[PDB]
């Protein structure tokens, strides 16, 4: 919140107060929290009616330090998911000179909620045991038309991990994020196309066209009409089956049953099959492309401009070949001939409306010839082309309906919301800041600096070094959970369940799915993530070069622990453990925004720990820096990516060191802190250098002692900002010597990105659009960093710390409002009771059927011999169930 | 490292008044009062008292 | 755990504390949680790859004694089951010159858990008493499909013994592990293909192909199409029957009944049948071969390459011939013609898909001609060829079906986990270490030394001496229980039950079986087993020559009792009595890992006891040693296979003498122990010889008294490691004269096996991959062994034991261990604010782990 008087900044909460862990439960951050402030919309409304094409800026009056008032000043939204692939130069569209951004994931099995066999599987085992008294081969009922021997094999040897569903739901949310772009322009912000290319102006008159494998440069059309994997460079295989017996022996252990709860629609069922095939294979299967009509700043030149979505570049390794087992239409003997097999399909697979070339060409609408016993030749298709043909037909409303049918088998609300959080964390991206004196700056068009970019975590994104397909693989950026086919098979049929797998009474998905407003919201959810990470890095004074080398440094020992505990590299009792200091950022988010991040569970010996997206990053990336006006790098600062008005205008509570400078009000303007706060001024041998009041330990260190670093003090950081915010500071040593790190040209600070204005807008003035809170303190070689003024330049600021004088600073002219976290149809009121009881019954539906053990017992030869009597089912202990105990 | 008491330093000395030379090995044994020092302990303390 | 500081090694537990009995029940230590220690690992240069093909290795940053940092250095996983039969030399595959490894086993009988009669049997014998079974008709049969006269005559047997299922399930699991190699190349880590042949690179493009009797050299083919058993040669015999009346005399006592439950176990009843037959006959029947495409280290010379699985060579059972009684689907009198017998059966037995030659050739899919009461001739098939036919069709998913069916019929949980333990203990295998001053080393290509290998038990494995079929004098390794046919038949037909015969759900079958990761998990389970043995052979200083001769040729009484008590002995009935000191090794396992080994029932005279794989080895073996470069045998050391980092980084707790050195240049860097604790130095300055502070002598200063050996003292062993880790140690005796044992070339210590690097990886530096903990103390002659330095070389280390100096050694920068700056400008002790913010949430984890 913005301070109105110095009394408000002086009474702001300390940083340690906000990093305490909190116990209360909290609602999710939906992004409407920002929408109420930066837009007209007050209640639910048609996105097309609202023209949210023009709702993409912070706006407001600004006050200058000289006493003039600027009206209709603006600041751009920092994030976007679009990477320009053609760029404007000299008012003419031209191709990109820079290689594309890429992301890599770590994917592994981990323990989840403990799992248990259902009543129905106890039924199946009873059927086998009662059969054993006979000469007859029919062991058990064949569930949902699948072969009874297959139910017999699926119902055996369960894993103790539990099941996750995370990678699946990620692939589905990445694709939803990509197709969301395809709606009309009135519902997408202009700013999203010009976060990187600030010289282009998108036209409102046509919707953007999403396509596949089209890019002009660097071999980014991964085969074109003859598709191959963007990373592997190969091609997959996909084969369909009625029974497991036809699956080749080399890969019968990898097969996946396709549940018939999906495919229940009158239409779009073959499409549902293609989509389910997409959610369990490797991603990306192709490079998607957004194409939008755009024009020059004058609106003269016009053309189709090419963009690559970030979601289409992030790699999630999975299976390349796969085998799906289609539901049977009626219980029957397995087919021995082709016609018997084709006639027997519930949904018969076919190619989508888009022809492909190469070996095994696919015609649009082409049907598959089912595999069967005694078949002369095994049949299969390349998978990259099968996913290619349907790729242009997927859209948001169908993914919503699919996901809604999926909802009725298993819980998918929280899991999807978590995978969506991960989507937003890996996809929204901002360009690096430029230093300046004034309010705006940008790098040269079609330059390496223009396109260099960063995560909400202040880490730079790696680039490709060669033409697609990529011969080699980048270090992983983040670790996600995998979904095992075996336990998937057990759960899809009702043989097993766990607390995270329970169907939910809503029978419905998160609000973000199926909306045309989704891109705007995802763009707005990245903001809090950066606010929390920047508070994390700016609470301490380490410079970007020192982070950049911290992991291996042996100059200091504390810097190493500091780097090492910010990432996830610990495990215990077979499962993943969250980064030890990511919990601090998680704590900060809750205390500052009064909301709760989405989390998954991990079981450690049976105890549940929560893991948010903050705790799962991996070491190896480079930290964000800022460039000079000429494009030279600047190392001296703490990492930064966004201007601090975003931090301080969208919080309920903020640490004291980061607050805004208060408005002029008659005599009183700005104020500092002195020896009455326990601070002290630093002087050296040189009489023409002065540094502010600082912590008392600062007098007795020029190098930090090994095993120790700079402390949290909010007031000293405050005076550090007051010194920097004068236009003439020196970033120096205890003795007044130059530090090893590169420093900006004098008096400059990093500032936010420039975008073209609308009529009536003004550019931001002075330091009203700049990071300020990045006060350096820890040099790479272990020296302290000081901010010096000359004596004459020193007098007014020191008296201002003494509160005898006043400093003059610019501010936004804005008030504080932070909203509370917060529909029945007539038909819903008509049916509310029946919905209330049926929803309650579905929660226990599990593998349940009305028949009890007491009925089935009457049908048995011997009740005592039944495995259900001698082994009643229990939840599995972790990591392993007891085996061969000492009697 | 010597201030930090994880190393020793080397300086010259006078061998006077109960100060003895140190061997390069230092093969320490169990702490052991010598029998002659116990035979003469009282007569020695009497001097200090005087 | 590795040590960040010397305070961590002072506070480590004593060996005796860890050898102490613990009473609580503990969980099994599966490879599914051992897996995560290799993945999820500190280090920033690491490209954290997902494929299990690449998660094959121990990666990490390292720190030199000189203060330099090394990124992403590598240590290989020591074990494998594959044995190369083609060897690359000169960048090309070349036929191998070395003979195949072999394993052998002895049977025992199982009196534990004697059976209890059902009500059914008791009423049948009751009817035999009140009648003469005269009520029954010629054609009466049960629903199962056997006639009543047979069940009645089987009922009449009285058995002392319980039922075991062990040898059965063991054969099933060995075959499982062989078939588990057939999955795609991404699913098996490549390090497994190059533990022996380290000049070879497996290709990720194609799956390994599993065949049989295709070996290049040494008669390995086993006669090809006509299959003869690899041990002893000759064909077996197999026959099928509807009644036991038709089985020939002198074989009637040995017949097995096949329950319909075996036949309905899988979609193809013939496959389930052959699987049962293989399960209850002698193993191996043939030699399976794994073929994998490989390429040159430069990638220049690709080709197919042959490997022989270790499971394929273990020898178990002896039942060359058998008779199977099969259910009749109709209620009929016993057959008199051939066609009646054919029509009569529940499913007629058939040959498998792959045809074979011989005096009795079998066409593919050929149908057996059933036996009947008229006997123009008895009819029969060769058994090795009958199994050669079905050998290709066995598959891990179907085995998962089969195990589920067995679990329903009788509980398979406990028994299968124990059998799996024996499978790991017998098949997993590591090469003997070579000595070096530096980080990496290996023996010459296609050398005999390249192929010497050992168990997790640190016993060297036997090698074949002649071409197959073998006619060897047997050299067995361990005892196993056998499954008895009559006790089988009493249970298959409802005539008896036991306490361990409780039926189970199919869901409870252990998750390893039928899973494609299992091979990988196998290797992992070998690592903890060794650690335990390693801590047993190291706490005492006995050398490898002394272990080679204690049982066969040494006049010292103490070694004799020593080698004698480490192994098991027989009872008057012939039952096992478990190894006395083996109980110590079990204890170690449970204190270092907080996990338990499988337990198996045993009895002495009618007294319950248990047995683990730790207590069932046979006395009379040869021990692990190491090779100098150029391959000369050296045997001064106590036996060793694997590097210290493996022992140190997987344990929850280790004994004090085995802790890792702290990083160089810190306050509280490596140190030693002195008199105050209780030690005393030996000097020999007349000859330039100084030895560390050691244990006070007890009339065993130069020769040990007959009937006594060196005492357990953790701190002297530690000081001995300090003297050793210095560059030029010298192993001499009390006078400073040469010991009888062969010694390493000066300065050398045994070190881990070399493997080819991935790009961006580094070879380990210094003694970071060395084994250090094996310090000699007791020679074959009975004299003490001393580690000496010269009087000058020995001056700093004495000051470090005396705690007035620090020493410098290399380390791994893992798991909370950080680098030390050369200055060390200490400040006031200061808890960091982030550590106080996160203290509780951190302790919660430890508590959750403590629960488990």
């Amino acid at each position: 919140p913005i301070s109105a008087d110095f009394s408000e900044v002086e009474n702001a909460p300390s940083f340690l107060s906000l990093a305490e862990n909190t116990d209360e439960v909290l609602k999710p951050y939906t992004g409407l929290e920002i929408q109420t402030i930066i837009t007209n919309i007050v209640g639910d409304a048609n996105p097309n009616q609202s023209r949210i094409f023009d709702q993409d800026r912070l706006r407001g009056n600004q006050y200058s330090a000289g006493g003039l008032v600027t009206q209709n000043a603006v600041s751009a939204i920092p994030f976007t998911n679009l990477i320009p692939r053609t760029i404007r130069v000299g008012n003419i569209l031209v191709n990109s000179a820079n290689r594309l951004q890429i992301t890599e994931t770590n994917v592994s099995e981990y323990y989840s909620n403990p799992i248990i066999a259902t009543k129905l599987s106890e039924m199946i085992s009873d059927q086998v045991k009662n059969n054993q008294f006979s000469t007859w081969r029919r062991d058990n009922t064949s569930l949902q038309g699948f072969n009874a021997f297959d139910i017999a094999t699926i119902n055996t040897a369960i894993l103790p991990n539990g099941l996750s569903l995370e990678s699946m739901l990620l692939k589905l949310s990445l694709l939803h994020s990509i197709k969301a772009m395809n709606v009309d322009a009135a519902s997408i912000n202009r700013s999203q196309y010009q976060v990187i290319d600030h010289n282009t102006v998108p036209t409102i008159g046509a919707p953007a066209v999403v396509g596949v494998n089209n890019s002009p440069v660097f071999g980014e059309d991964c085969g074109g009409n003859n598709p191959v994997y963007p990373f592997g460079g190969g091609t997959g295989a996909i084969a369909f089956h009625v029974t497991l017996q036809t699956v080749p022996d080399e890969r019968k252990s990898y097969a996946i049953f396709v549940p018939p709860a999906i495919l229940q629609a009158t239409s779009d069922a073959n499409e549902a099959l293609a989509l389910f095939a997409l959610s369990m294979s490797e991603w990306p299967h192709a490079l998607y492309t957004v194409t939008k009509q755009t024009t020059d700043l004058a609106g003269a030149n016009a053309g189709q401009q090419v963009f690559i979505p970030t979601q289409s570049t992030i790699h999630i390794g999975g299976r390349r070949v796969l085998d799906l087992i289609i539901p049977r239409r009626e219980i029957a003997p397995n087919p021995t001939t082709l016609v018997a097999a084709n006639a027997m399909c519930m949904v018969r697979p076919q190619a989508g409306p888009d022809a492909t070339a190469g070996a095994i060409p696919l015609a649009a609408g082409q049907l598959f010839n089912m595999n069967f016993i005694g078949a002369p030749a095994f049949e299969e298709w390349p998978m990259t082309s099968y996913l290619y043909s349907w790729a242009g037909r997927f859209d948001i409303t169908t993914i919503r309906q699919y996901m809604g049918r999926l909802a009725t088998m298993v819980g998918v609300k929280d899991a999807y919301w978590a995978a969506h959080e991960l989507n937003v964390a890996l996809s929204q991206v901002a360009p690096k800041m430029t230093t300046a004196a004034g309010g705006w700056a940008a790098q040269a068009a079609n330059s390496a600096q223009q396109s260099d970019v960063c995560y909400s975590s202040l880490l730079t994104v790696t680039r490709s070094a060669a033409n697609f397909p990529l011969a080699n693989q980048p270090a992983a950026d983040m670790r996600v959970y995998d979904t095992d086919p075996a336990t998937w098979n057990k759960v899809a049929l009702g043989l097993a369940t766990a607390a995270n797998l329970v169907p939910e009474q809503s029978m419905d998905v998160p609000f973000v799915v199926g909306d045309a407003r989704a891109s705007f919201w995802e763009r707005l959810q990245a903001i809090p993530m950066c606010i929390a990470w920047t508070m994390y890095y700016h609470s301490r004074g380490i410079t970007t070069l020192a982070w950049d080398n911290a992991y291996t440094d042996n100059t200091n020992k504390w810097l190493q622990k500091m780097v090492r505990n910010t990432f996830s590299t610990t495990q215990s009792v077979g499962t993943i453990i969250p980064a030890r200091y990511g919990k601090i950022v998680c704590n900060l988010y809750k205390n500052m925004f009064h909301r709760a991040p989405a989390y998954v569970a991990t079981s450690v010996g049976g105890k549940e720990l929560h893991i948010t997206h903050f705790e799962r990053w991996l070491p190896g990336g480079t930290y964000a820096n800022v460039y000079s006006g000429a494009g030279a790098v600047v190392n001296c600062f703490s990492p930064v990516l966004i201007p601090d008005i975003w931090c301080q205008y969208f919080t309920a509570k903020l640490p004291l060191f980061a607050g805004a400078f208060p408005p002029a009000q008659g005599q009183n303007s700005t104020k500092g802190f002195n020896s009455k706060q326990g601070l002290m001024i630093h002087r050296n041998q040189n009489n023409n250098l002065v540094a502010p009041y600082l912590e008392k330990f600062a007098d007795n260190s020029s190098y930090f002692p090994v095993g120790q670093g700079p402390e949290i003090n909010d007031m000293a950081t405050w005076n550090g900002r007051l010194w920097m915010t004068t236009g003439n500071v020196q970033y120096l040593d205890y003795s007044g010597a130059a530090i090893v790190e590169a420093v900006p040209p004098a008096g400059e600070l990093p500032v936010g990105k420039q975008i073209p204005l609308l009529a009536g807008e003004n550019a931001p003035i002075e330091l009203t659009n700049a990071a300020t809170t990045c006060v350096p303190r820890y040099s790479n070689d272990g020296r302290r960093i000081f901010t010096y003024l000359t004596t004459a330049q020193s007098v007014i600021p020191v008296q201002a710390c003494n509160r005898a004088a006043n400093l003059a600073r610019s501010c936004w002219l804005l008030s504080n409002v932070y909203a509370e976290p917060a529909v029945e149809d007539a038909f819903d009121t008509l049916t509310n009771s029946s919905f209330l009881d049926v929803a309650k019954s579905v929660a226990e539906s599990a593998g349940e059927v009305p028949a009890t053990k007491a009925l089935t017992d009457l049908q048995a030869v011997d009740v005592s011999s039944l495995p259900s009597t001698s082994d009643p089912s229990n939840v599995l202990s972790q990591p392993a169930p007891l085996m061969s105990p000492p009697t | 490292q010597a201030c930090n008491r994880a190393a020793n330093l080397a300086r010259s000395c006078w061998l006077l008044s109960n100060v003895y030379a140190e061997p390069a090995l230092q093969a320490l044994g169990d702490e052991v009062e010598d029998a002659f020092d116990t035979l003469t302990n009282s007569s020695f303390l009497d001097v200090a008292k005087s």
